[PDB]
């Protein structure tokens, strides 16, 4: 089987830079190597066709070459909505059609301190018998935040579970939200309820807290 | 303007079988080849299959060979996948591709928008829609909870309120239950005047249901 | 009329990979899909074309290669590949365009006793190149002294048998294979699909 | 008068690279199926790679990579490049004409060269007499050794009857160190000179012991 | 991907007596793909059989070869001693693949030790070291007790034993146990003695030499 390899398997660049994927097939495939765009969310969309042919409708910015073993795709000037997963996918093999690891391509900008708010679970919440406490980091760069929950100063590590949005297309931020989940009896056991955040835009930890019934 | 609308997808014990189907429009249907492809959630991309222009020649990857079955109406411009003797490890989206007639070979120039296959011996079960209040703007949202399997689509208004709105991923918490969080930030304002409720729909169990969050 | 691809496929015997069979197919319409749709492969791959868009295309000529390999062997009749089969018998080249078609053959070329009928290549100085023939059955020198013909210590018969017998392993079982070549020249195509 | 001479084998550090040779005479290895099979210590046969006679070359998965098969047709020599090699790769090599399939076996074979991957570094063996007293004993002790092996003859050949290597054991320090006796008639003591010929091959240690009575 | 295995994996038979050695394949393997090799020990293997039942060229006829599918053998008639070593099946499919080989010990009557001993060597003493050497030689079984005493105390951690194979020609083994010691440490004691048990002597046989005589 033709096995493609793309590199690299992921990449940071700024709106307006240059940049170039690598994929190469264990075998010569001649021509017929085609290259997909995928948004998050979204079905992948035909970018370019036998090494270097636009498809009809995709921006000028996107160009192709190579042939035999290695090709490039090329965006000449990254635009924001550009941040995908890219394939490339040989055709030479025409019943064995095979794709690419895949290069994920992340959009580069300048440090985003993040909005950080924290919510009490709901009355409708424990009337069920759970209780959800959700901390919201709103819109920063780069990915990488820290989140800790403190429960009357107490860490806590083993209740809750992060999501993170895929970047923005608009001003290429993200999002976090945090979700502590814990038993109803595990929640008026206890008072304080903190959320802290440490991020490169903060010169030092924001924490967000509230006091149960206050 | 080449459209393929997608439909089948849902929950399905390992073993059982499933049929997908994929509507064309806007071109000549019949006198092209037709694809399908797969994508585990996390992972990369699958070729499944190809049927000729007529439905006469049929290929399948070596994965579903034997267990998989495509097929075309050329008269309702409709593509099918018939997926019997379902594996856990088929659980991905499935995308219906139409094959582009540029070259002697084969490439996907326009995709379905995905359909969500989910091989799994648990049950469906509806989700629990509780409201996070707000406390210079605000923010609100709504909490979906406990449902099973992928996905729930969450809007507001119907469609109405665009700006501002983040839908997270979901979560598998330890219950193997998912839940699923979506905000929205608005003026502090307009808090006590303006209605805000959150629309989330569940097609695997088939379960819709509306919510208002006050603060 | 249409091009006789039955004449190729339904053959009651197969040669042997060494002394493959090769049949020019000129000056007739082809029509693939009754032929892809006949009997059941367990072997069916493409290279350089697509097996339903061959009713679309028009060629010079037509080549239709027929052999009898193992079971473990139908891997070496792709491009790119090396082998014993594909280094002494039959060579595809690295830019193949057409299509490679093989069956499982044991209710056919299997006997009890053992079918020694087909033979392979087994010695060789150099590897073949893409679509050459070889049938020479001339003592192989594999030392310093000369063989003048005479089968002996580093002196051999350059060709093996298959021997196959219903009851081997599929990997031993014998396989009947068709290659489809599509030649294109600068000159008025006589196969159109 | 068919031969296949092996060399090339001895300590090599873990990482490091080794190429092993095998001289051939009584037939021509460019004309020829050439293999390589290795067998690790107390172990059983593996086969590494072959070289058809056209040129085309291919691997065990256990080598994919890090071995390199070639031959010189002018020198009439095999040869086996072996890359970044780990303790799995300690082993006694062979070459030998054929790739085992039907007429077509391996055949001849030589005598094989030993590979030790090991951090410690080659040391060279002390030779020390083990003097005799109806039938004596005498014999040479070879000690403090790395890394194996060692051969011992008795008078250069002339001396088989009742001579006995015995295999190296592994001492406390990390050098090796084994015995070869040979046992005589008590009465050619003082008429029969016995020479034991001490051979550590890793580093040309060629050692002859006169062992007399004390 | 035919996987072969060899069964027994051990063998013990008198000489003279006939040896069965198996091959079995999960699937069925054409004969002609099948071989033999027999590998003496410190050598090469050679081939002993090919196509499963060709007696390679210079190879006894006592060795002979059949079996075909699932189910290959080699027989040894007339077993010699001579033929102690281990036995390999092999084959083809996508590659050369060998089987887990199978040993043939030779059985005999039992025989008891010649004990032997030899004092370090006055150049090995000049080095700081004394190595104390005890010759077991031609014996059977395998089994054997060695003993070191100096000064009638009874040694342990300082001694290191090896046995060598079935000897080719009279199926005995042999043994040697080395106590090492520094030249200090050596020069402290007079009598150096190591204690032989084994099955063939009625009571255990002990040598000894006094160190200096
Ligand atoms: C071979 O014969 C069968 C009938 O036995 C027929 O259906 C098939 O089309 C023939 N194959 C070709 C390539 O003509």
């Amino acid at each position: 089987d033709i096995q493609m390899t793309q590199s690299p398997s992921s990449l940071s660049a700024s709106v307006g830079d240059r940049v170039t994927i690598t994929c190469r097939a264990s075998q010569s495939i001649s021509s017929y190597l085609n290259w997909y765009q995928q948004k998050p969310g979204k079905a992948p969309k035909l970018l370019i066709y036998a090494a270097s042919s636009l498809q009809s409708g995709v921006p000028s910015r996107f160009s192709g070459s190579g042939s035999g073993t290695d090709f490039t795709l090329t965006i000449s000037s990254l635009q924001p909505e550009d941040f995908a997963t890219y394939y490339c996918q040989q055709s030479y093999s025409t019943l064995a059609l095979t794709f690419g690891g895949g290069t994920k391509v992340e959009i580069k900008r300048t440090v985003a301190a993040p909005s950080v708010f924290i919510f009490p679970p709901s009355d409708e919440q424990l009337k069920s018998g759970t209780a959800s406490v959700v901390c919201l980091l709103n819109n920063f760069y780069p990915r990488e935040a820290k989140v800790q929950w403190k429960v009357d100063n107490a860490l806590q590590s083993g209740n809750s579970q992060e999501s993170v949005t895929e970047q923005d297309s608009k001003d290429s931020t993200y999002s976090l939200s945090s979700t502590l989940t814990l038993s109803k009896a595990d929640y008026e056991k206890h008072k304080v309820y903190a959320c802290e955040v440490t991020h490169q835009g903060l010169s030092s930890p924001v924490t967000k807290s509230f006091n149960r019934g206050e | 303007e080449v459209q393929l609308v997608e439909s089948g997808g849902g929950v399905v014990q390992p073993g059982r079988s499933l049929r997908l189907s994929c509507a064309a429009s806007a071109f000549t249907f019949s006198s092209y080849d037709m694809h399908w492809v797969r994508q585990a959630p996390g992972k990369g991309l699958e070729w499944v299959a190809v049927i000729s222009y007529d439905g006469s020649n049929k290929y399948y990857a070596d994965s579903v060979k034997g267990r998989f079955t495509i097929s075309r109406d050329n008269s309702k411009n409709t593509l099918y996948l018939q997926m019997n003797s379902l594996r856990a490890e088929d659980t991905a989206v499935y995308y219906c591709a139409k094959d582009g007639g540029k070259l002697w070979v084969y490439y996907f120039d326009y995709w379905g928008q995905g359909t969500l296959v989910t091989v799994s011996s648990a049950s469906t079960k509806g989700p629990s829609v509780f409201p996070l209040a707000p406390s210079g703007t605000a923010a609100l949202g709504c909490l979906v909870k406990d449902y099973f399997p992928e996905p729930v689509t969450v809007s507001w208004n119907s469609g109405a309120l665009t700006s501002g709105v983040h839908t997270f991923p979901a979560v598998l918490q330890s219950s193997g239950l998912y839940s699923l969080s979506s905000v929205v930030t608005v003026p502090s304002s307009s808090l006590g005047t303006q209605t805000y409720i959150c629309n989330v729909n569940h097609k695997p169990s088939n379960t819709k249901v509306d919510k208002r969050v006050e603060p | 009329n249409l091009c006789p691809f039955g004449e190729v496929f339904n053959a009651t015997r197969f040669a042997s990979v060494y002394a493959w069979n090769r049949k020019r197919i000129s000056n007739c319409v082809a029509d693939y899909s009754v032929l892809y749709n006949s009997a059941s492969f367990s072997t069916f791959k493409c290279y350089g074309v697509s097996p339903t868009k061959l009713n679309d295309l028009c060629f010079t000529n037509v080549y239709a290669d027929s052999f009898v390999i193992r079971g473990d062997e139908v891997r070496q009749i792709a491009p790119g590949q090396t082998g014993n089969i594909a280094d002494y018998n039959y060579k595809l080249p690295d830019d193949f365009t057409g299509c490679v078609i093989a069956w499982n053959s044991n209710n056919l070329d299997s006997k009890v006793g053992g079918n020694y009928n087909y033979l392979y290549r087994l010695f060789r100085k150099s590897n073949l190149k893409p679509f050459e023939r070889d049938i020479s059955t001339e003592i192989y020198q594999a030392g310093s002294t000369p063989c003048n013909g005479v089968k002996g210590f580093n002196c051999y018969f350059p060709l093996q048998s298959y021997g196959f017998q219903p009851t081997y392993g599929v990997g031993y079982q014998p396989y009947r294979v068709v290659v489809l070549s599509f030649e294109l020249l600068h000159a008025p195509a006589t196969v159109c699909g």
